[PDB]
């Protein structure tokens, strides 16, 4: 994003004149082009082109563009209008509240407008909620999935998160760079963000207007369609707090009350293309009462939320019943003959049925019976689980004579309502909080944590199926329903005299070896755990010997080896003489596979029983392992490329025991490893992993006096990785305190050199680049962590040395050299040049050259205002610690005036202005500065934040205090600014006469008090406010 | 936030005044009026809308009865009162009440059922995390920025006199005196029957109080501006009613306020508003007398009619020593005096220990009331 | 198919129009009578029928005796009425009542009666899945698109007069005259044996109808144009009658519509269509007569004479207060518009839901319609 320092260099090279001034008016003109083909091909390059520029320095032309498509939302071909609509998806609309603040000529642009630009109540309300309402069926399903796409990106107004538009964008990027019931509902306490449960209650209040007050066939319908979409990402009974609207006032019941309503009509479900989508929804609104209200319907609990489920239960019985007698042609509790509404219904599901069985097309993802028999199975499924055996108990000679008809066209959801039938037959925040002071500690709370019968008709027919089906979505639905007969005890009598269904699940493991079989990936994890259940009445012998063909002989280990061993290990370990035998077995198999991450979080399951069962035996384990990884982490065999990959290999060093970890012979030579070749971030990535993860255990389970006690007898050089040896690899006295600090300051200059001069899409992927710039992210935790909590006394001292001093003939990253890489993370990267700000202070480096282009000592960049504001927050609370040295005082309040008042609402900045009151010499530096900044403290949210740091300040500096409310601050049109001045003028006259006379008539003087009562009387200042004229009369005349 | 800002209700009867604490002026302010539709309505796709509140209830007047919830400085009816708060929060204000601590006004020597109903109804209505009831009297001292004066507080609910000096006050000396806005405009609508217009029903009393909060005033001496009624000139005025019919009031109009001062009008004992003021000064200590005096601070909407202050002026002077000088202070902006006071009170930082905690009243129970505060 | 559309019938007295709900304007229009051959016939292969009805009547009309069934807004002979609506059924819309939701119109002040016959007959006689009967005059404002206004409504039934406010209805203020364009009619042939035209029989009382709809016209001042009727000119007018006889009408010609401004001419004490508009805004709330007086609407077959709006706008001016504008809408179509208002209101989705069906009807029987409509 240097847009000015790049185009320097080509100019004196090819001497063009060709700025992106004079392009982005020729992208402004092709928008309003006439041709509908020439306005489809220029709604493609906003998309590339509005997320780049909007964060940059040219944004200001970057929002104009933003402005146009706004109207080109009606025009009248249908590929113009979808095209807009994803580049109005695409948006961030947090950061782009954030320059509407900013500007004061855009506002007015064109013909001088007065009022705000509300670009987001008017993309929002007036194109996406619009184009719902749309009269094609292309456009209106588009616009649904942007819904999905807008709601983490809104910043609607003071939130009791992120207050500002400075403070919302700097948590989007650092959770990015710094770290059985049925499928309806949840049971859990649900910890849930407190600021993204604001932006999801706005989108469902727009969402349900243009369906209740909506005048055409076209609005109710098609907003149907966004809703069921929204519960599939964003569902329910997870985000119910913003779902609720009324039912039960407190575990919600949102707006279900309405939608019962459009399909008890006769006019609605005529047509299955959202009749379809307005039956998944209804589903997912009674099951978010599940958590709250289960203590006729005897387990709902609650006689308001009755009729919403007695409703839908009679209306999913009787839509199951016009799919029974249309797939068998038979002319026509569930009953629709008498009822005249549903006999319109029979005329719909007629004429979608005699497409299919005459045109063939078996791969269709939309069919609109196909597709509408798909969703009222799923949601007669959702609510079986709130029902009792009481309920039900009258019509299972009902849901199950249907089924038998509903089994042939769609079998893989048609035991998805059998499978719970069987339960319920059988019982069952400001800135600086967000960047620095909530994730760093995370950090250290875990380490001291770290030094611790009418179903045998239906039965026996679906076991015909899965001997001849080839859909493997079915084949996995059907290991899940003979799972539970065998938990709920069924005799072994679906094979009356044979052995017909067990034969037939050894032949498949024949196909998967040798690879005869096309989706072995989704029935591995569920063909293995039917196979283990049964030898608890194939026996355990047996078991094993099948899951060692597919890992040698077979394909790789990430989709059918490591899924294989999940349902045994677990149905193991967990759960006399001949079970001793093959547990030794399990544990071999494992160390050939190692290297996986998902092999490493079935081994923590290993490690919590020996500690229950035997702790004898719990030593014995983790010995055997720890001499394995590590000769793997210094060879790079561990495959540590994901984000979820580091997470699994640190619990495990807790959960180790500190027995196997004690001599530190071991955890070294692991360490201080250079890799093969770091030409390729598959290999650079692989490395700087392994010194993260043994990094947290030299800090946690071992203390700073034994691990410098050790390289003093191992002479580990601090040339292993220098400037010499670094440049070689991408082509092709030492103290115990100088070997270890030369090894982590030359290893945040590896990442450095990296992230600024590597391409983005060339060397690296874009996954790739999630985890190599969150590498840097955790080792600068691992630095402020030593500087900071005084148990590592020794590696204190060894950097303040070495930043001081110059690299030693340029063998070294040096320390001016790698401050010019950070000065270019600014922008790309804005969440992690806050931790780098906080590491110079913290060796004694306050350097003014660099503190100066980060604060910017004397429309704008989006992305930096979150690090200028960022530096100045951190560079309070490292002079408030240490207030002793007062040339750091007086720079940061002469220099950043309308800077240092503007933040007084944060915990380090709060800390630097209370020592200032301490201070004398100090406070009268600070009411200086204001009075040459009275021409910006004028704005009403600026004059608050200044008498709440004018509130107190010293007794000696009382009487400059009082000439600066009378001359330049009362005569504000604020009424509660000229309310608020008057309680703290006359607060200072008080304490000062109770006080000695001496000190204070030298302090304000004779000939300084009489220039302030002319000021009142030729105005009308004295007559206005009359505490505070009473009080200097009386002053006066003792005197 | 810092401080959270702070909510300010004033509810004497008549009109609400509410608004944020920290700033000079209420953002709402609109009458405590609940509005029933009294007619049976015939359409499809009417509201249909149970009751109306605040100025809504002024807009559609005719359909409507209405009931002013709050009479004498008593809640009559508490769903009523509770409406009109809810209709101030989520109507106007736009704010969660979980997010603010709450101030309420209250008249002095009220019932205490009012001020326990009115915490009980705070708590467990709008949670919220803190709130304080205060004396309508004192807050107008506070806005007016004196630390000593006698405030006549008179709203459209009761008339209060609190003498205050410099801070303290005296419980003894206050004097509460059944006299309102309200009581003056059943006053109006009967002294205009005699010149044949009749206003027989709630939706034109509340014209006979738009009439009265304009073109009544206060005669500075009565019975010579009831003699000059004799020729009459400037004492007619033209009054144009909604319907379009015309009203002509001569002599009519300022004997409406002169009830105030005369109280033998409506035919109660109960002495004028004057020698209220002499009875509550009476009843204070001889030293503080001459200040007070001195430092008479009108508040509350029915000491807005021209030349009150004047004919205060006047009787004060006449009946007091002549000894002291009898300055009368009563501010334009008077009207909103218990709300800027009310403003100020939250916005200072002490006060912010003084609330009454959701916890405190959790544990000790609405009694609580009378205990921590006055 | 949807909705079912529904079918809309306007029988006030002298003419039937009727269609189906969805279209702008009917498709029959045709007079409400029942006419029986009072002289026997002496022929062999006449028909015979018992009686012709609508303009089966008017062709044949020497042969008959004519009755209307419907007099001053009540139905005097019910095999009359039931011929008429079997008629307009079965011969010019050709619909089984069986498919359709049939709304009817019906009067202001009328006996119950009316009501609860109508509703059984059409229940019981022509089965039909559901109905409704609708007061005229706000059928008429549906149909002029206003939300507000008074209705003066008059056929050749009866005069009557709504005064409406954003929907509802006063039913204290609303006022029935019984003046109707058919005793004009009476009027008229009274008036005409002056100049020596006597007519006597039924048929050439509509021969006088036939007059009325197209020679007379409202004096736009009476005193004025009779005064200038000495020196006959353009006052006069020939006339043609299907006998082939001559008529020559004056005076007489604009002296029968100023009975509606002088019912005095007819001998009845009860005041003009002006005076009796006046009266029912009088009855109304005092801030509703503004808008009442500039929306004044009407509607109905005698309101179709050319100088109505113009007088009406100069007598209502003359008595009202002239501090406000007077304006009357008396669009064009006026003679059609409480038909129009029916096919707007039964094409209402809301209204769908507003319908007497025969089920409620079998339950609960024929006292129902003043238990559910107006």
């Amino acid at each position: 994003f240097h847009v000015g320092d790049w185009m320097g260099t080509i100019r004196t090279l090819t001497g063009n004149t060709f700025s992106l001034a004079d392009c982005i008016p020729l992208l402004r003109k092709t928008l309003k082009d006439e041709s509908s083909v020439t306005c489809k091909l220029a709604c493609t390059a906003v998309r590339n082109c509005v997320m780049s520029l909007c964060s940059s320095s040219y944004s200001e032309l970057g929002l104009q563009l933003i402005i146009d498509v706004l109207t080109l939302r009606n025009s009248s071909y249908w590929l113009v209008r979808t095209e807009l609509l994803e580049t109005l998806a695409e948006i961030d609309f947090r950061l782009v509240s954030f320059l509407e603040a900013k500007a004061e000529n855009l506002h007015r642009g064109a013909h001088h407008y007065t009022g705000l630009l509300k670009l987001q109540e008017r993309v929002l309300n007036n194109v996406v909620i619009h184009l719902l309402g749309d009269e094609d069926p292309r456009v209106r399903h588009v616009a649904a999935a942007s819904l999905i796409r807008l709601v983490p990106k809104l910043f609607y107004k003071c939130d009791q998160g992120q207050a500002d538009p400075v403070v919302a964008v700097a948590r989007d990027q650092s959770s990015v760079y710094l770290k059985r019931i049925y499928r309806g509902y949840n049971l859990l306490p649900s910890i849930t963000d407190v600021t993204m449960e604001n932006n999801l209650s706005r989108v469902i209040a727009a969402v349900s207007h243009e369906l209740i007050t909506s005048t055409t066939r076209a609005l109710t319908f098609g907003c149907c369609e966004a809703l069921c979409l929204l519960s599939t990402a964003f569902p329910v009974c997870i985000w119910s707090l913003g779902w609720h609207c009324g039912v039960p006032p407190l575990c919600t019941v949102g707006m279900a009350t309405m939608i019962l309503t459009l399909l008890s009509s006769a006019w609605f479900p005529l047509d299955l293309s959202a009749h379809q989508d307005a039956l998944i929804l209804a589903g997912n609104l009674l099951a978010a009462s599940a958590p709250k209200s289960l203590r006729v319907w005897p387990a709902l609990g609650d006689r308001a939320l009755v009729p919403m489920v007695e409703q839908l239960f009679s209306h999913l019985l009787k839509v199951i019943n016009i799919c029974a007698h249309v797939l068998d042609d038979v002319a026509p509790l569930g009953s629709f003959y008498h009822l005249p509404s549903y006999l319109r219904l029979h005329d719909v599901l007629k004429a979608t049925h005699a497409n299919y069985k005459v045109t063939l097309d078996l791969q269709n993802s939309t069919e609109k019976f196909g597709g509408f028999l798909r969703s009222a199975l799923d949601v007669l499924s959702q609510i079986l689980e709130l029902a009792t055996l009481q309920d039900i108990g009258k019509c299972v000679e009902e849901i199950l004579g249907y089924l038998k008809s509903c089994f042939s066209r769609e079998p893989m959801m048609a035991t998805v309502c059998v499978q719970q039938l069987l339960k319920t037959l059988f019982g069952t925040p400001g800135l600086y909080h967000y960047c620095f002071m909530a994730p760093y500690t995370h950090f250290t709370q875990a380490l001291a944590d770290a030094s611790l019968r009418l179903f045998e008709p239906l039965v026996i027919k679906a076991l015909k199926q899965y001997t001849t089906t080839t859909c493997v979505q079915l084949q996995k639905q059907v290991l899940d329903l003979l799972a539970q007969l065998v938990q709920l005890r069924v005799n072994y009598c679906l094979l009356d005299s044979d052995q017909v269904f067990i034969g037939f699940v050894l032949k498949q493991f024949e196909y998967i070896e040798v690879g005869q079989f096309r989706e072995s990936e989704a029935i591995i994890p569920n063909i293995f755990f039917f196979l283990v259940l049964l030898s608890y009445e194939i026996g355990i012998p047996k078991i094993i010997q099948l899951c060692d063909g597919i890992m040698a002989s077979g394909r790789k280990a990430v989709t059918h080896a490591i899924p294989a061993l999940q349902p045994i290990v677990h149905d193991l370990f967990v759960l006399g003489k001949e079970l001793e035998t093959q547990k030794e077995v399990v544990v071999s198999m494992l160390l050939r596979l190692i290297q996986y991450h998902q092999v490493l979080e079935m081994f923590i399951l290993v490690l919590q029983q020996c500690h229950k069962e035997n702790e004898d035996k719990w030593k014995r384990l983790s010995r055997q392992i720890a001499d394995i990884i590590l000769p793997m982490l210094a060879k790079q065999q561990m495959h540590i490329d994901s984000h979820e990959a580091l997470g699994v290999l640190n619990t495990l060093f807790e959960i180790l025991a500190p027995s196997s970890l004690r001599p530190v012979d071991m955890l070294l030579r692991s360490m201080f490893v250079t890799p093969n070749t770091m030409a390729s971030v598959s290999t650079v990535q692989l490395w700087i992993s392994g010194i993260l993860a043994i990094l947290r255990v030299l800090i946690s389970q071992s203390t700073e006096d034994i691990v410098l006690s050790r390289i003093q007898e191992l002479s580990f050089s601090p040339y292993l990785i220098s400037c010499t040896v670094i440049n070689r690899l991408r082509d092709g006295k030492n103290l115990p305190e100088e070997t270890f600090s030369r090894f982590l300051l030359q290893l945040v200059g590896i990442l450095l050199e990296d992230i600024v001069t590597k391409q983005l899409k060339v060397e690296m992927s874009e996954q790739q680049h999630t985890f190599y710039c969150q590498e840097l992210g955790t080792l600068l935790m691992c630095l402020i962590h030593i500087f900071k909590s005084g148990m590592f006394r020794r590696i204190t001292a060894a950097a303040t040395r070495l930043f001081r001093s110059d690299g030693c003939g340029g063998s070294f990253y040096t320390l001016d050299s790698l401050n010019l890489r950070a000065r270019s993370m600014i922008t790309t990267h804005p969440a992690l040049v806050l931790l780098w700000c906080q590491i110079l202070l913290l060796v004694n480096h306050t350097d003014y050259r660099w503190w100066a282009e980060v604060q910017q000592t004397p429309l704008g960049m989006c992305n930096r205002e979150i690090v200028r504001r960022g530096a100045l927050i951190l560079f309070c609370d490292y002079v408030c610690q240490n207030l002793h040295d007062s040339e750091h005082l007086t720079w940061l309040i002469v220099n950043h005036i309308q800077d240092l008042i503007s933040l007084s609402h944060e915990p380090p900045v709060q800390d630097f202005i209370s020592a200032v009151h301490r201070n004398s010499a100090a406070s009268g530096l600070f009411i200086q500065a204001i009075q040459s900044r009275c021409e910006n403290l004028s704005t009403p949210t600026m004059l608050k934040k200044t008498l709440q740091c004018l509130e107190g300040i010293h007794l000696s500096q009382s009487g400059a205090v009082l000439t600066l409310y009378v001359d330049r601050l009362l005569c504000t049109p604020f009424r509660v600014l000229a309310r608020m001045v008057d309680i703290l003028a006359c607060r200072r006259v008080e304490m000062l006469l109770a006080a000695n006379l001496q000190s204070s008539m030298a302090q304000l003087p004779m000939e300084e008090l009489n220039r302030i009562q002319e000021y009142l009387q030729s105005s009308g200042l004295a007559q206005r406010h009359q505490r505070l004229y009473s009080l200097l009369d009386r002053f006066r005349l003792s005197t | 936030e810092d401080e959270t800002t702070a909510l300010v209700c004033d509810n004497g009867s008549g009109l609400v005044k509410a608004g944020f604490a920290g700033d000079d002026a209420p953002r709402a302010v609109f009458p405590s009026i609940v509005g029933r539709p009294r007619h049976q309505g015939v359409m499809v796709g009417m509201g249909q809308k149970d009751s109306y509140v605040g100025d809504e209830a002024q807009s559609k007047r005719g359909i409507l009865t209405l009931k002013y919830p709050i009479e004498h400085g008593i809640i009559t009816n508490w769903d009523d009162m509770e409406k009109i708060w809810h209709h101030t929060f989520y109507n106007e204000l736009r704010v969660a009440p979980e997010e603010h601590p709450t101030l309420l006004t209250e008249a002095p020597l009220n019932p205490k059922a009012n001020r326990e109903k009115m915490t009980q109804i705070m708590f467990e209505t709008f949670n919220v995390p803190a709130m304080y009831v205060a004396i309508q009297a004192v807050l107008s001292l506070y806005a007016s920025g004196r630390t000593t004066g006698i405030v006549l507080d008179s709203g459209d609910g009761v008339t209060h006199n609190v003498p205050i000096y410099e801070g303290y006050a005296l419980p003894h000396a206050i004097m509460r005196l059944d006299l309102a806005g309200r009581d003056l405009t059943d006053y109006l609508m009967k002294i205009l029957t005699e010149r044949g217009y009749s206003f027989v029903t709630t939706a034109e009393r509340e014209i006979v109080r738009d009439i009265k909060e304009k073109l009544c005033y206060v005669a500075l001496d009565f019975e010579n501006e009831m003699a000059t009624a004799a020729s009459s000139s400037s004492l007619e005025k033209s009054y144009e009613l909604p319907d379009g019919q015309v009203i002509t009031i001569g002599n009519e109009r300022f004997r409406c306020p002169e009830t105030l001062f005369q109280p033998s009008f409506i035919g109660m004992e109960s002495a004028g508003i004057h020698e209220t003021t002499y009875n509550s000064i009476m009843k204070c200590d001889i030293d503080i007398r001459k200040d007070l005096y001195a430092n008479n601070v009108m508040s509350g909407g029915t000491t807005m009619y021209p030349g009150i202050a004047d004919r205060m002026q006047k009787e004060i002077t006449a009946l007091a020593p002549s000894t002291m000088k009898i300055k009368i202070i009563a501010p334009p902006e008077r009207k909103y005096s218990v709300w800027i006071g009310g403003s100020i009170l939250a916005s200072l930082s002490t006060f912010q220990q003084m609330w009454i905690t959701k916890q405190e009243y959790d544990e000790a129970g609405p009694s609580i009331v009378h205990r921590k505060c006055f």
